[PDB]
RNA sequence: UAAGGAACUCGGCAAAAUGACCCCGUAACUUCGGGAGAAGGGGUGCUCUAUUAGGGUGCAAGCCCGAGAGAGCCGCAGUGA
RNA sequence: CGGUAUCUAACCAGAAAGCCACGGCUAACUACGUGCCAGCAGCCGCGGUAAUACGUAGGUGGCAAGCGUUGUCCGGAUUUAU
RNA sequence: AAAGAGAGUUUGAUCCUGGCUCAGGACGAACGCUGGCGGCGUGCCUAAUACAUGCAAGUCGAACGAACGGAAGUUAGUGGCGGACGGGUGAGUAACACGUGGGCAACCUGCCUGUAAGUUGGGGAUAACUCCGGGAAACCGGGGCUAAUACCGAAUGAUAGAGUGUGGCGCAUGCCACGCUCUUGAAAGAUGGUUUCGGCUAUCGCUUACAGAUGGGCCCGCGGUGCAUUAGCUAGUUGGUAGGGUAAUGGCCUACCAAGGCAACGAUGCAUAGCCGACCUGAGAGGGUGAUCGGCCACACUGGGACUGAGACACGGCCCAGACUCCUACGGGAGGCAGCAGUAGGGAAUCUUCCGCAAUGGACGAAAGUCUGACGGAGCAACGC
């Protein structure tokens, strides 16, 4: 079976209904110089019974389009 | 209908032939699935080279060839392959 | 037009327009006294949903709808029969 | 019944747009033009990029008018607003298009180029 | 009061025009309060759902207040004076 | 396509060479005419009655069925330099 | 392995800093002087300006009712397939458009190939044809007659729907296999051999189901432009609940509920631009470009809409509106070269109103065969090698 794609990242906002916003940090080299820069971009992932909070480190795993933005579904909630 | 034909490239009254299987849609020097082999008409033995192997594979997928391409492998001598292949 | 062939095809899609929408809207009028059927809850409710099946299924073999969706509203309108 | 400072709507191709009448042609204390009638007139309003400008002092004809004209044979006709053609020295029209209804009168005054153009002469 | 619409006149003098309530929207400039009801637009009648949804009053009976909507109906016209 | 490509038979040195530069950068210099005029020029700058720089000749130097000019881009430019 | 040249110019003379200029390479180039040939390629970069005149999309009588022929043998219309391919252009577009890599347990697919069930029984028409009527013309109505693989019911047939039993499972939503009950859903003949005539049978077809192949649809990570003298933007906007719609998930749409969502890691706005493989230059890292050839995209006088179909919101299809050209008997009608040639205009600047389906590839046909300005060739221009 076809495995999905999986990240991990940091709970940032819980405001909204059966969603949460994880921003996942990650790196990338600069093209010219060559030197490593943070990179942040949020997403949107489905809480199913609002169990993530602020603040949490939470997995999350991509499924088909739950909604206008939501495609990613949470999966565990590793800290608080 | 995918279908196997030639495809003409090389100079002014210089053809040469990539036998290639494509869709009939497709342009005639445009997209194609992939190369088998060539054909060289000008050399007054014809010489041809080809898969023997991705030629049967196909035709037992819906491929025909065209009416060049059915002398030459004939002549070859891989549609009695087919022919036992279908049979057997 | 001005293409001998395109003469005939601006006149043989309007006979084809013609019988469609005819079979079409017939199929829609099913489907309208179904649904007002299964608020009221009356005994019609139950056998106004074999014809509608039939009607549905029928334009499947005709060509003017998709399996997929004469599949669906089955389904669906089954669940409003209670 | 147009007169000195009447203001009505130009009905050609040319680059106005609406007219203010100056002075009514054919006698000394005439006070009244209707169907027919060449008038001195000034454009009030034009189209961007037109042939015709602003503020300039031309003449025209009067095409459709509110109350309009009686017939020999006890007809009548009216239209519901006040229409003109800027014409040239001569009866030809300065636009290349006409636009809404023309009176019939029109023809027996010899503007059959204005009466050729027009989508209807009723 | 037909058609025109300041051509009257020292001068739009006089008259005509706008006018209530609810909603949308609103410029230069500014002493930052204004300008501002700027400007410019849209809706109003009656019937049914309907002692509505909900509020005030009372121990309850009851009484008073009355938004949104939907469907309709009638006139040239619904703040119909 | 088309009597096309390609062979063999014969006659003819006969029908077939131009363009730009010559002060330095940059390979290649002498006469005559003009006299701050005509003019030249990418930069430095040449011309004011003995100009290798203007115009024409002779000679030379670069290429050649070409050769020069203009426009645009990269280089030289370490003149945005990781 | 590869591997980098400098010169002139500020000063009376000098050394540094520093700008300007030159020597090299390349164009879809243009202009000036000159001009023999052959081979291979290239040729509107501007007005996505307006278009005379020819040709670029038809085919099937082996699906159904005619004219030459003593009634043998060949040629209009209904019907099927094809016109969504092939060919042109670069306007728009700063976004899942493209490049690269994935997901679809959330999807569709004519023709092609394989396999399994059958291709049984009826009905009512209507073109053509023949009269009448209207109009200048385009073309529109009325009466009568006829056929089909045209159209519509019927018997039988679902892994289509509903209610279940079991198992084996996966990534949450869920998947795979088998069994039971109930309800709906199909069809066409043509050309020949045999027999007898019953009938059987070969080929091309027809209906349903499952596989393969092919072609598409949707979603996602990352990547490639100028301006902060452009700081806030958004309200179906953001999420949820129920329903509608689609081949398919989804604010795609609707009612209700809450107030959210994006942005200094540059939202929004203005300006510019089709994207890539690749091309030129460079010691390299980079800089500039995206013509020809190949892949994807968008467009078809300018806006909007849908029908038919497996596939279109359709270059040589339809409807409405607008601008323009043309024919009118004034009632109304007909058009779209950014297809191949060609014309006018703009420009410093770009070609023939040619020959063929002989080869390759397309559409139709059972096949000869028909169509093919695709494509093969030829013509003009020192435009390049
Ligand atoms: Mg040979
Ligand atoms: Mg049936
Ligand atoms: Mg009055
Ligand atoms: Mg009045
Ligand atoms: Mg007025
Ligand atoms: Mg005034
Ligand atoms: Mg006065
Ligand atoms: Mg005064
Ligand atoms: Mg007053
Ligand atoms: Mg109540
Ligand atoms: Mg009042
Ligand atoms: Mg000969
Ligand atoms: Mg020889
Ligand atoms: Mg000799
Ligand atoms: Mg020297
Ligand atoms: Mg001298
Ligand atoms: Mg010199
Ligand atoms: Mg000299
Ligand atoms: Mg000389
Ligand atoms: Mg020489
Ligand atoms: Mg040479
Ligand atoms: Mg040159
Ligand atoms: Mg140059
Ligand atoms: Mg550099
Ligand atoms: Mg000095
Ligand atoms: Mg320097
Ligand atoms: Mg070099
Ligand atoms: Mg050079
Ligand atoms: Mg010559
Ligand atoms: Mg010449
Ligand atoms: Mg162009
Ligand atoms: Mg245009
Ligand atoms: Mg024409
Ligand atoms: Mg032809
Ligand atoms: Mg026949
Ligand atoms: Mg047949
Ligand atoms: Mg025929
Ligand atoms: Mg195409
Ligand atoms: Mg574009
Ligand atoms: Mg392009
Ligand atoms: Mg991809
Ligand atoms: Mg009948
Ligand atoms: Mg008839
Ligand atoms: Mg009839
Ligand atoms: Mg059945
Ligand atoms: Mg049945
Ligand atoms: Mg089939
Ligand atoms: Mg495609
Ligand atoms: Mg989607
Ligand atoms: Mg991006
Ligand atoms: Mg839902
Ligand atoms: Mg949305
Ligand atoms: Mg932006
Ligand atoms: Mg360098
Ligand atoms: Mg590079
Ligand atoms: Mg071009
Ligand atoms: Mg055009
Ligand atoms: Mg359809
Ligand atoms: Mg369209
Ligand atoms: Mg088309
Ligand atoms: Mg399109
Ligand atoms: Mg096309
Ligand atoms: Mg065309
Ligand atoms: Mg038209
Ligand atoms: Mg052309
Ligand atoms: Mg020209
Ligand atoms: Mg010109
Ligand atoms: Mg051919
Ligand atoms: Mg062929
Ligand atoms: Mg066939
Ligand atoms: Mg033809
Ligand atoms: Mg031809
Ligand atoms: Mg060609
Ligand atoms: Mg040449
Ligand atoms: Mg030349």
């Amino acid at each position: 079976r076809n495995q999905r794609k999986v990240y991990t990242g940091r709970v940032v906002s819980d405001k909204m209904d059966k969603t949460i916003t994880v921003v996942v940090e990650t790196y990338k080299k600069h093209g010219l110089y060559g030197k490593r820069v943070k990179y942040s971009k949020k997403f949107k992932a489905h809480d199913e019974n609002n169990i993530a909070k602020t603040g949490d480190v939470v997995r999350i795993s991509e499924t088909r389009p739950l909604s206008a933005t939501k495609h990613f579904r949470l999966l565990e909630v590793v800290e608080e | 209908a995918v279908k196997i034909r030639l495809k003409r490239m090389g100079s002014k009254k210089k053809p040469f032939y990539r036998i290639v299987v494509a869709d009939s849609r497709f342009p005639r020097d445009g997209r194609s699935i992939e190369t088998i082999g060539t054909y060289n008409p000008l050399l007054d033995p014809v010489e041809v080279k080809i898969d023997e192997e991705a030629t049967l594979k196909w035709m037992h997928n819906g491929a025909k060839p065209s009416d060049t391409v059915r002398n030459l492998l004939s002549r070859e001598g891989i549609m009695e392959k087919f022919h036992n292949q279908k049979l057997g | 037009p001005n293409i001998k062939s395109a003469i005939k095809r601006v006149k043989t899609a309007e006979t084809r327009n013609s019988r469609n929408a005819s079979q079409r809207s017939a199929m829609r009028t099913a489907i309208k006294k179904f649904d007002e059927a299964a608020a009221n809850n009356a005994d019609n409710a139950k056998d106004l949903y074999v014809e509608a099946s039939k009607k549905l299924d029928s334009a499947v073999s005709k060509g003017l709808i998709h399996k997929n969706n004469a599949a669906r509203n089955k389904s669906r309108l089954a669940a409003k029969l209670a | 019944m147009i007169q000195q400072e009447s203001r009505m709507k130009v009905a050609d191709n040319s680059g106005a747009r609406e007219v203010l009448t100056i002075k009514v042609l054919g006698g000394s204390g005439r006070k009244t033009a209707n169907i027919g009638d060449v008038v001195v007139c000034t454009v009030k309003q034009a189209t961007p990029g037109g042939v015709v400008k602003k503020g300039e002092v031309v003449k025209a004809v009067i095409v459709r008018t509110k109350s309009g004209a009686r017939r020999q044979d006890g007809s009548y006709i009216k239209f519901d607003e006040n229409a003109c053609v800027i014409i040239r020295d001569d009866k030809s029209p300065r636009g290349t298009r006409i636009f809404g209804p023309v009176a019939r009168e029109l023809r027996e005054n010899n503007f059959m180029k204005i009466v050729s153009l027009a989508p209807e002469v009723l």
